[PDB]
């Protein structure tokens, strides 16, 4: 059924599963026309498909050419997402195909179910979790590859860098969701926290800085304080 | 004008004949229904006074044989049987007619209701949905499940309606996933009409039979089928004009005949609101929309 706090450890068992988030597939800027009407201009987007156990991220870049001459783009974006996820599954060897796909938005259920009819044994599930994967485009290296793309493209990342050498996937996912929630709530402050110290760098082959174990404790506390501060600045508490 | 005689009425029972119903008391001298119009299928149905559980009945056509009803005290129900001795049957019915022991099919001369509800229903197609080849008439009851229900358990006792499933490979062409899910015209016109039913008359006949089984027996699987066959048409952007006009007439008379007090269990809110107000055909069912809005405005 649906995925919630009661069955949270299921994410880190040995059944292959993928999260799919479609919140950055169809992206626009809204602007005025010469006549004073309003128009949209699409910008490149991406599908965020993540294995929460391994950190493998399948980042399918959605180039703006895919919208050319199409109508009802927000509806189309869900079906395009489902088409690309189905294509990814078919491209994987059988032993690498997921047993479950968890969509972060319920409107992806029917599009994905229909595109996956050939895979009756792959469960398509919603979640009650409010996950912060929309903030993926606040990660500089992910944003950069999406904006520079001149054609459809798939790029593979490990969103956990080398963290699983030292921590479990439960803890790695917890760190990821804290970082993304902070970036979503106050992007400027979160990035200041992650980079304020010039001596800690991001390896060429990583997304996040090379913090020691003790430094990650400090960073995680700072991210919590930020989320809490914003919760106060918001509701005035 | 044909006749379905009864041997007797040993248990108190409400007997229905098409959209009419009447009460017979225990051991009342009752020997059948006469003046049944030739040219239509009919249904004779039963609800026992002591156990309203299980409405049951028989679909039949008097052109196909001489049928009578006899109570079985072992199985505890009124059974339809065929009489093969035609002179015997005529002699029985005549005796009973002369003794005025038979009620009359009460058709008003102006009233086309039963024709309108059964226009496309044909006994030969009923016998393919209800499989019991040794009889010319077909038994249905409240509890019988459909083939589709049995996929999600006695096969011999199933209603073999055509399976409709909007999220199935049958309904969705590879490479046309969005197109076929949002516009079901392929599935309606190529898969179902051209492929399975062969023509719209057979499609409408199954739709009408599903409704009547829902209404007369409270058969849940039949109600599901009726609504699925409506939704498949309304969700298709491309439907022949004569089909839309006929569907409007079919549904109008179904909604007209439905008991006002059964609308809570026999009408699916989501299907009707989508069909009348969101679907491609939201503006094509004028007569149905008007009777629904005046008779069941709460559902909408
Ligand atoms: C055959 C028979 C005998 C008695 C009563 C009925 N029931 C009804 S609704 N008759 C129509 C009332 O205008 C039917």
């Amino acid at each position: 059924g649906a995925m919630n706090s009661s069955n949270y450890a299921e994410l880190f068992n040995n059944d292959i599963k993928l999260f799919v988030d479609d919140t950055n597939v169809y992206r626009v800027t809204v602007h005025k026309t010469f006549e004073g009407n309003v128009a949209t201009k699409a910008i490149n987007g991406c599908i965020f498909t993540l294995n929460p156990k391994t950190g493998h991220l399948f980042l399918k870049i959605i180039h703006t050419s895919v919208w050319a001459g199409q109508k009802r783009l927000s509806q189309l974006a869900k079906w395009k997402t489902a088409e690309e996820v189905s294509a990814l599954v078919r491209s994987l060897p059988k032993e690498e195909q997921p047993k479950q796909i968890i969509v972060t938005r319920k409107a992806m259920l029917d599009p994905l179910e229909v595109h996956m009819l050939d895979f009756p044994n792959i469960a398509i599930r919603p979640t009650e979790l409010r996950l912060p994967f929309s903030a993926a485009m606040s990660i500089d290296k992910l944003s950069d590859v999406v904006m520079k793309a001149t054609e459809p493209q798939m790029v593979l990342f490990n969103i956990y860098d080398d963290w699983l050498d030292r921590i479990s996937s439960y803890t790695a996912f917890s760190r990821l969701t804290l970082l993304l929630r902070a970036l979503k709530t106050n992007e400027e402050s979160a990035k200041m926290i992650l980079l304020s110290d010039p001596t800690i760098t991001i390896k060429s082959y990583h997304l996040w800085p090379s913090f020691t174990d003790e430094q990650w404790i400090t960073i995680e506390s700072q991210m919590r304080d930020l989320i809490l501060t914003e919760y106060g600045r918001k509701y005035n508490v | 004008m044909n006749t379905v005689p009864f041997t007797s009425a040993p248990i108190e029972v409400t007997i229905g004949i098409d959209q009419y119903s009447f009460n017979v008391k225990e051991n009342q001298p009752f020997h059948g229904i006469k003046d049944i119009p030739i040219g239509h299928v009919h249904v004779i149905h039963f609800q026992h006074a002591d156990n309203s559980s299980m409405r049951y009945g028989y679909w039949f056509d008097c052109r196909m044989g001489n049928f009578y009803i006899q109570y079985d005290p072992k199985d505890g129900l009124y059974k339809m049987m065929e009489e093969r001795d035609g002179a015997k049957f005529e002699n029985i019915v005549h005796n009973f007619k002369e003794r005025q022991m038979m009620v009359s099919y009460p058709k008003i001369d102006e009233d086309d209701t039963w024709y309108n509800l059964t226009e496309f229903v044909q006994m030969d197609k009923i016998r393919k949905i209800v499989r019991k080849d040794e009889n010319q008439f077909s038994y249905v009851d409240s509890s019988m499940t459909t083939v589709q229900e049995n996929e999600l358990s006695d096969p011999a006792h199933s209603l073999n309606y055509t399976v409709i499933n909007f999220k199935s490979r049958e309904a969705i062409r590879p490479g046309h996933e969005m197109e076929d899910f949002l516009d079901k015209s392929y599935y309606l016109n190529t898969v179902m009409l051209q492929g399975i039913f062969k023509n719209s008359s057979n499609y409408f006949g199954e739709l009408q039979f599903a409704f009547l089984n829902a209404m007369f027996f409270g058969n849940y699987g039949s109600s599901l089928q009726w609504h699925a066959m409506i939704e498949l048409i309304c969700s298709s952007a491309t439907v022949p004009k004569h089909m839309l006009d006929k569907l409007d007439e079919i549904l109008y008379y179904q909604i007209k005949t439905l008991p006002e007090q059964y609308s809570d269990i026999l009408l699916n809110e989501r299907v009707w609101n989508i069909c009348l107000y969101s679907s491609f055909q939201k503006n094509s069912l004028h007569n149905t929309e008007k009777i629904m809005e005046n008779k069941y405005p709460e559902l909408l």
